[PDB]
Formats: structure tokens, C-alpha cells, sequence
């Protein structure tokens, strides 16, 4: 009987994979899966993305090895980021 | 579950 | 959609596991090495081998700690369950 922590470890896993399997690398997040997800799933946390320049500047943001692309670590601590700020309204 | 030991750009209002 | 997603509700579920240990004693807002330890072993029991061995706990919170306060706050917690989800993730490709 898996804990809700380790529940919801694995939601990451899988709405990562979800997400970056729909167009390219199937094991990372180009810019288009990234404004996907984010207008997808996360519509309570995060304003809707509209613009080309806010994904690319959240990309940027994201892709510290330096591939165009977001991968799963790169994808965790984006979530670290998220869910710590929504941590503070609350 | 194998298992791993140890060792090893803007926020809504939301109500 | 309009429904809490998957992803929305985990990140609730992570906040909610932080306070419900980080309350139990001393600072509400951070998890001190018992808080951290009771953490592991009753949530994290499929994933993590159990800690009795107290320096084990000294070990994990010295990895995790970075503002060297000697306790675990959320901003860390996240750090250490980014990491603890990438290692079963390297095990799943
Ligand atoms: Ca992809
Ligand atoms: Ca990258
Ligand atoms: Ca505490
Ligand atoms: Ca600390």
C-alpha cells in the first residue's frame, strides 16, 4: 500500500512521460509539449501560456544543459520551483 | 521498489 | 481542464506531507532530523530503505541542508524528493 508521498512521486513520473512522449524525443519536453503541460495540467497554479516568448523564456529557464529541450531532472526541478511557490500561499 | 537505499513564469490568485 | 490534474493534486500531496511532519515539534515550517526521519520511514517505505541508525539521518540531513540551519525547510524537502524521484525514474528508462 504505497503512501500518498510515494503516489504522487509517481504522477510525476507519469505526466512527465505523458507529456514529452507526444512529439520528438520521446523523453523530453520540447518547448510545444512544455506550453502544453503547462496550460494542461497545471491551469490552477500557473497563468495560461499565450506567448512564444514565455515559453521560451521558461525553457531557458529550465534547460541547463543547454538542448533546446527539458528532460526529467530538468522536469523535477521545475516542479520544485512551482509547487514552492504555491507552498507559500498556503 | 527495488528499493534506492539512501545516499542517492507566473503564479494565479488561487482562493 | 478544469479538474485538479494529476500533477496539481501531487504537489498538494507534497505540500501536505511536509506540514503534517514539519508540525509534529519545534519549528512548524521545517522538519528537524526526527521530524525528517519519521518522514522517511512511514511515507517513504516502499522507496527507501528504513533509518534506525541515527547517523544515517545525519548524513541525509547534512546532503539536504543548504541554508546550514541544521533543519529541513520546504524549499529542501522539494530538493530531496526531486532527487529520491529521479533515482526510481533512472530505474524506469
Ligand atoms: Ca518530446
Ligand atoms: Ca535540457
Ligand atoms: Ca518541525
Ligand atoms: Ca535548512
Amino acid at each position: 500500500h504505497m503512501s500518498e508521498l510515494e503516489k504522487a512521486m509517481v504522477a510525476l513520473i507519469d505526466v512527465f512521460h505523458q507529456y514529452s512522449g507526444r512529439e520528438g524525443d520521446k523523453h523530453k519536453l520540447k518547448k510545444s509539449e512544455l506550453k502544453e503541460l503547462i496550460n494542461n495540467e497545471l491551469s490552477h497554479f500557473l497563468e495560461e501560456i499565450k506567448e512564444q516568448e514565455v515559453v521560451d523564456k521558461v525553457m531557458e529557464t529550465l534547460d541547463n544543459d543547454g538542448d533546446g529541450e527539458c528532460d526529467f531532472q530538468e522536469f523535477m526541478a521545475f516542479v520544485a520551483m512551482v509547487t514552492t511557490a504555491c507552498h507559500e500561499f498556503f | 521498489g527495488a528499493m534506492a537505499a539512501t545516499y542517492s513564469r507566473r503564479v494565479r490568485k488561487l482562493p
